[PDB]
């Protein structure tokens, strides 16, 4: 039972005419690892600003239900770009661009009469969070009719933490996985593969394959 | 009814729409080669 | 660009409207419960639909009606449309001294009209900010000395940045045409054109 | 190789190729085995010879590593198996330090 | 808030109903059972449903009704009509001195006038509680002395605390809007807005 | 409850049958062989539909009307229904003395008048029994002297318990009124109702 | 049983058909080969239809009808009808000593009159078996003296066993209702049953 | 088998086209790339669709005309049709001395006539093989001395033997009747017969 | 090839369009983001669709229409139109000294007339280059001595290469059909072919 | 929606067309009875 | 044709349709987390 | 990637209305596995000759698609005949026959 304040439990009694908006902040696919851009969006038709943060609009067109069971699984979550922004297209479609552990923060933000984020969360004293996870997919579907109106939609995958389920993170004993050994120039030399950078110089495992 | 003509005719999308529920958890429809 | 009307174009009587349109285009996701109690949610937002109708088309007429359409789908510039009945001059004066404080981002604008405007605006009547150009529809007004309480329909879908001026006369729908993509008129066998309509949304 | 015959012959043909690409190709009558292979001279085809239609999908989950584990029987063993393990450092600089391992054999 | 007719603005006469159209929607579980028995279940609540159609607007009626109409749809109140063909006042008097006995739930109800209200309602008119907004419809009365037995077709939806105070005039829907999603009007060459109409229905 | 017809109610001759349709509803699953044979299944039951029609209703024809509606709906009693046509009295007498054979569950009643009963029943007519509200229409009609052979349409609902007594003057339809879930009737500019039409369903 | 009609009952002269629609229905595996060639197979057994459509009926006409066809749907068995306008008595003469020989198929048929009848058939005349119900239509005719060659339009259902006997008049088509499941008739305001059809189907 | 026309049977005034329906039927696979391309593909076979429409039809009309539709239907022969608007005689003489080379599998004919035919055929006409059943248009026709270099519409539906013999006047189509898997005709209470519709299909 | 009409056959003045549909036929990318903005892409190729209805054809002109038509069905070629309301001759002159620099693409293009052409092309006239199939349609002109300036609405399909020669008379549309799979046409009794229309569809 | 009411009205077509293209390859159904 | 999108967003309909007619006979769909 | 004469990508690019036929031959099923007989036939309006075979014309009405996958696969086609030939439906239905490994080149 995640607590709401009360403030908001009475606005959600009272009010029947509800305006809604979700606040997305996805993390830009980059070629490397360094720094963290963030695009800010919303569903809403004028832009939100959060903690000083402005939620541009006009981008976001659709949002995926987002679903739990008591089995353990993957919360596959869809929410889907315009996809003639032709700035979010290049982005997508960038050749020599990873977005494999990028990750994705979505709020479900309330506004009140003035135009402001009725608060809900106890904890932060602000809107409540729709879907926290990762980025995993994605693709844009051009549709181009010969007569007639054409659609294109460009649509972000996300779930969580585990959705590589054939995934076996393991400590093999060996010399060659401990210490991440990769040829750099002429030599095997350890690098960052290892877990930790003082495995680096950790002979522990050198003579397992003839034990 | 009708409907079976049709399904044969789209057998692959149900096979898809199959193997993307059982995603969901770890299940995948790709683990009957063994068998 | 300007669509052509009787009022640019009067050597074109047959360009006038013989019939406006004007869609108040709201999309809510309205559910009723059992309960009795109906409950609507917004999130998109709302534009002004208008179609427009004509009447038969002499070959000039069309030939001018038509030659400002082909300019419009070629350079990709909005058409502007003006409804004659929302054209009643109340408010007069200057809109560059009255001052509008920012932070407005709700259903209703209080501006400071320091005394230099005459008249009042009427409710019903059309609003519009000069750095926006969606269009407003005036819901209700109190004046209490010189600042005005203008209450909009749509959400203001803009924060004042204190910079805007209101408009009230001379407002213009920023208008796309619609149904472009299969856009044609039949020429009947006595020289004039026929079925011609604009099927126009405001694409602010 | 070795072929166990006692596999189907489906079964032992699925299992040839896997092994350096290969694709059996029925398409314009005979038997055609193709290869992944990289060309200086591909075929042109731009977005306006088509119908139009174009699905673009990357899933990147589930697909993309940053290192391999591959074992093999290899005879420097007594015919035992021998595990082929390494990193790289540029697929790890990118991906944000993700530890992602593909498993072969 | 209320919805303008000739009754709060008299200078308006277009306003007013060319046609009303009340409607009984009452959900049910019906089920046709094989042996010839129907047998209904009443679960989901009633709703009265009012569908109004309007004459010819000319343009300063319509600026004032559709001005009143998207004042409704900004503050998302709720939006009240008085049908006028129930306005027959045929209860005199006025009923703060009138008590409703409390614990009172289904058909039936019990009121004592204390000797205060004159004029008899008759079957067909309406009826509604003070406290709450639902308007029911008397289908038979009958009275012994000053003690009033009344009949209404939708069971009380609260149980009568008591306090609940009659109201036998100027009985106000307390109604929602089902056409606002895509609401056009259409102006004539002859300056005159047609086919102007509303399907509102009650809200709890 | 009966159904106000200008029978008991003569004050309100709007009230009366514009238009009757008898529907006979008897679903059956029928089968087209290709050899040309077509076989029918009969299982669920026989169920008398019956239609009304009305003209335009003045306000104190319609507050009437309503108000019976209204009070079938509130108290969920069963509408009765009385069709002119059908009333022609041929037997005339006490259907007390008459005795009726028990185990009689086929399509068929053998009954001894016991010379009680003056006149005879015609082909077509509609008889009903005293114990069982469905109403059965006489197909055939053979008597050899005071037995009766009385054929009836739908196949005996019940089994004769020697206790039924025949009634074949005074037959109302134990009816139950459908499409009351949305049931409304507009009033025009004139003060006229329209619109009104009852599709009622024999529930037995 | 018989339908009734102006010749079976004259006191009845609103029976009677205002228009008949004798429509035929072979089915036919029919396919349309790519190099123009169309082939059709006849698998599925022919049958002939009858669409009746009845003038306005008083009502005792139409309870005697109704009557008559509420019998039918009781005892279950096949309705006989006459079409009249192949009632054209063009061969006199009693057709008992008329021999079929044994062993025909097919749609030709040979049968010997023994020097009997009086009158030729003409093509597009009824034709019917005296054992089989199955109703022929005579497409071609060719007599040498006594022995008649007639062609019929459905093949022969069973192969003749030398003692069918030819019913040249009279025939009566053993059909089924089509429209049992939903049969009503409404009752104007004049006193008539408007609208009454039937649309039968020859069964076997 | 001739289809009745008022040319054989000029007693049955009634059996004449009121009006006739050639409808080209060649179905083909079109594909319109989004480069503007329209592109299309043609593998089956193009076959000449006829629909012939009647008046009311007497008794003997209809009886003619039906005998001939159930003889047809039960020998299973070819229905021909002859329209009179595509019956101008311009080519006379024999066409049995006309020589037609062999393996000409293209949609043109060339053939030499050896001066023994007077006239020139005009484009538009129908032109047909004699061994074939199939009916050509001729689209072109240019003359050089005795070879004609015909063009027809359809491809060659068969291979020129050297054997054919050309045909330009008494074209048949050779139709088989569609819809009549359900054909009928109402008969009118004025005796004549009415809803009488022939869709026929060249089945070469 | 040619469409026949008035022009090219003057014998035949039942051909000639008793009414043209010239339609914008623009397939686009159009988006409507949820602020109110419309986003439209184009990228498929833009294509005048041409609808031509005939008057009451007589069955030669019918006989040569449908023969050209059958011949371009034949030698799969296309089919030229000649729209006559844009054959205005408004620009005199021999066109071939005229030319178009080389390295242009868009809306836009410059022509150097060297002082050889006679009068000025008014907006809304047609524009065809002399290579390229493709009509254009001229929606701005402004013309500095010899040089002209023409804004065309679709962009020029191909880069102009320096030997493109401008043609502004008698502009022929290299369409393709799109009534063929079923093209029927009905004689009636009066003996004219009626109702004959045309869907054509420029092709590329 | 009321989709899975219909599904579940038509079980065995839903099986035989993801049986269908289960065959493309040398994958079948009929292997789940082993484990 | 389109019907792939809507199999896509109706998955889980699929399965149940699926293991409804496996559980005819003793197959079922929770035996594939074996293997 | 097949190679294609350079002329017949001459056709294909100029021309936009292609007739195209497609030319069957099935084995026969037979009882027994002596001689081969083989039915020829086409999708065309008209016999098209090749290599001097008739393929007879008038029986075959659809042909399904051919796909290929990257993955070890059976490349199913289906094509059907009329099923009112009442020749080739003895074929199909005859007792005591079987096309086990009876090849088609289409």
């Amino acid at each position: 039972m995640k607590k709401i304040l009360d403030s908001a439990k009475n606005y959600l009694n009272t009010h029947d005419k509800l305006k809604t908006a979700c606040l997305i902040a996805l993390e830009l696919p980059s070629s490397s690892g360094s720094a963290a851009t963030y695009i800010y969006l919303t569903d809403y038709f004028r832009d939100v600003t959060y903690n000083g943060i402005l939620y541009r609009s006009g981008k976001v067109k659709s949002i995926s239900s987002h679903k739990q069971n008591r089995q353990l699984s993957i919360g596959s979550l869809s929410f889907t770009i315009t996809g003639t922004a032709e700035d979010e297209v290049l982005k997508l479609v960038q050749n020599g661009v990873s977005f494999l552990d990028r990750g994705i923060t979505i709020h479900q933000a309330i506004i009140n009469e003035e135009g402001n984020i009725l608060p809900v969360d106890p904890d932060t004293d602000g809107p409540l969070l729709f879907f926290r996870g990762r980025i995993t997919g994605g693709g844009i579907k051009d549709n181009v009719n010969t007569s007639g109106i054409g659609t294109s939609v460009i649509t972000w995958n996300c779930s969580n933490q585990f959705y590589d389920f054939d995934r076996v993170n393991g400590r093999y004993t060996d010399d060659a996985s401990h210490r991440g050994l990769e040829v750099v120039n002429g030599t095997l030399q350890p690098s960052n593969g290892a877990k930790r950078p003082e495995y680096q110089e950790d002979y522990g495992f050198f003579h397992s394959n003839k034990s | 009814a009708s409907f079976r003509d049709f399904a044969s005719n789209n057998s692959t999308a149900f096979r898809d729409a199959v193997e993307l529920a059982l995603n969901e958890n770890g299940t995948t429809l790709k683990s009957l080669g063994n068998s | 660009m300007r669509l052509p009307d009787p009022y640019t174009n009067p050597e074109y009587p047959g360009l006038g409207f013989e019939s406006v349109n004007l869609v108040d285009n709201d999309p809510m996701i309205r559910d009723e419960l059992p309960n009795g109690k109906v409950k609507e949610v917004k999130i998109s937002a709302q534009y002004w639909g208008i179609n427009i109708s004509y009447p038969e088309l002499f070959p000039d007429e069309y030939a001018f009606l038509d030659s400002r359409l082909l300019e419009y789908k070629r350079t990709g510039d909005y058409l502007d449309v003006l409804l004659p009945q929302y054209e009643a001059f109340r408010v007069r004066g200057d809109t560059k001294s009255v001052t509008i404080p920012a932070g407005q981002k709700g259903s209703q604008i209080i501006l400071n009209t320091n005394g230099t405007l005459t008249g009042q605006p009427k409710a019903g009547d059309l609003f519009k900010l000069s750095t926006h150009p969606k269009v407003y529809k005036i819901t209700n007004f109190s004046s209490s000395g010189n600042v005005w309480n203008i209450s909009l329909y749509p959400d203001l879908f803009i924060t004042t940045t204190g910079s805007e001026k209101p408009v009230f006369n001379g407002i213009l729908f920023r208008t796309k045409l619609m149904n472009g993509d299969s856009f044609g008129s039949t020429l009947n066998n006595n020289g004039t054109y026929s079925g011609i309509s604009l099927s126009l949304r405001e694409s602010l | 190789t070795i072929l166990d015959t006692s596999e189907s012959v489906f079964k032992n043909v699925q299992g040839i190729l896997e092994s350096f690409g290969g694709a059996i190709n029925n398409l314009s009558g005979e038997y055609r085995i193709t290869v992944e292979k990289y060309s200086t001279n591909p075929l042109r085809i731009n977005f306006l010879d088509t119908y139009g239609d174009l699905d673009l999908s990357d899933t990147t989950g589930r697909n993309k590593f940053n290192s391999v584990q591959a074992s093999l029987v290899d005879p420097a063993l007594s015919w035992k198996t021998n595990s082929i393990t390494f990193y790289n450092s540029k697929f790890k600089e990118q991906d944000k330090g993700l530890d992602k391992k593909l498993q072969l054999s």
